[PDB]
């Protein structure tokens, strides 16, 4: 009981770990759409595809 | 330009532009937009980059352009005036720099917004404005002098 | 004249007409009726007659009075144009019947409100109108043509 | 003067005056002051003289004074009339007087707040009115005449 | 008239009256003063009514006679403008409550100081002063209004 509660706060620590990273990879984006995006950027550290 | 200011308790304490496709309002002020339609819009808090929400259906998007990159030190509009300063701002004179005029877009000659005021109330004889901007290649930033408060 | 329209995310979108004591509202569109004094009543559900409560104030009652029958085929003015038939409304032609009108009374020569347009947008060579109608002894029908896609 | 009237279900129903040291609005007539900044007022229950506290804010209060005891019995220019009496109340011609007008301050040819008024509808031909007064040193007494009607 | 100005760092700060039989000075702003003749004047701190050590020789005695009781609510002659009010001070309108100028006294129309400044930065739309008075038989009094920056 004590090594499921290990795993289970340091599962949901180190995915908040990685929605900030994945909050940070986009908003430096999204406020201009007429910039262009990096290929390195998109697929492999982020997710987001190319649109519009 | 379309520019709906903030209202809190019957006074004016901020201003919030609208770009292209997106709608812009600073964190530091608190209030209700005037816009009804605005006020449906799920506005969502971010860092200093200053992201929010354009939930605005088709009918009234692209107002203005937001301004490209290759960017001169020369003349740009302003509100209350004149700047010309492109790495920083510009010592603009007394009268502008007081309280709740944040959120007030920048112009250029073609009527393209390039910056948007957050600080810089008085710093002495000459005044510099906390603005955000894109650097070199669209890039959001965010360039604060020293002894900036919000203003 | 006295038509206070409903607007939902600050867009006009339907229109509510008021009859003598009672108002009437198409329930097929939804918001809220901008007027402060008619966002008091209750609204109660009935079939596509579209029925709100007339629970008005005393110093506003009486605005505008309906039509009985014996109703002729006459010449009816209309907000955008004219009608001129009896058993139905008059097809009018193209360009005329967008979207947002639903809810706006046809009256008469002498402000006799005979009609309320509720659907009816693209009937072929020319939009008929589905109206709720006083029938032959003053009981409200509901007319449609077949095919009429709500407004 | 700047006294913001009440409002209840779009009609008017009283006048709530401004006075420098302590807002009045009568308890008696009901409504909600439209004034945003008034709104804020928190509304606290007083004694039988129908009193709202004064929490206005000190730079826009202080703008009507009011005037102290040992009047004259001379002039005093009512809203729609003229009363000459100093114990009692002088008649004023019929017909003013009504209901849901009442509040209006009385003054004096010198602009200072004498009294408020918070009755008299209709009291024969003489027509007297219930007021409040300052007696001899600046108590705060009302006086209601026999037979008095509040209005 | 005589006063002097207080000497900090370059700018001015401060002034520092002088009334007849005793010079002085405003506790809450420092720095140096502006007369050879007046360093020898000893500094001290006292209470919050702002009390100096007025030892100036008979050399330059009698510059400002003090004013008694009674003082009427008519006109006063202050620097910037006029006061005509007795027991509060005037609402002196805006542009005048800046910064640094405290210490500067209020003439009468005989040519006598009857008041010395102290603070009230800025209230809102109007302005209060936190200045001295002489109540009935000439007791120092210093009054003060409701939230008064020192100025």
């Amino acid at each position: 009981c004590t090594c499921v509660a290990i795993i289970m706060v340091s599962c949901v620590t180190s995915v908040w770990l990685l929605c900030r990273t994945r909050n940070l990879c986009i908003t430096p984006y999204k406020l201009a759409p007429n910039a262009q995006v990096p290929i390195l950027l998109a697929l492999l550290c982020c997710i987001k595809p190319t649109r519009a | 330009d379309k520019t709906f200011p903030i209202m809190l308790n019957g006074q004016v304490n901020g201003y919030a532009c609208v770009v292209g496709g997106r709608v812009f309002k600073p964190l530091h002020v608190e209030g209700r937009i005037d816009n009804e339609q605005l006020a449906a819009i799920k506005l969502k808090k971010a860092s200093i980059y200053d992201l929010e929400y354009g939930d605005v259906p088709q009918c009234m998007k692209s107002d203005t352009l937001q301004y490209t990159s290759d960017k001169p030190p020369g003349f740009y509009n302003w509100h209350h005036g004149a700047v010309q300063y492109e790495n920083n701002r510009f010592t603009v004179p007394r009268g502008v720099g007081g309280k709740g005029d944040s959120g007030r877009p920048i112009l250029d000659n073609k009527g393209r917004v390039v910056a948007i005021v957050l600080g810089g109330v008085n710093e002495g004889s000459r005044t510099a404005l906390s603005v955000v901007t894109w650097n070199q290649k669209g890039v959001t930033v965010k360039d604060t002098p020293e002894g900036s408060e919000p203003w």
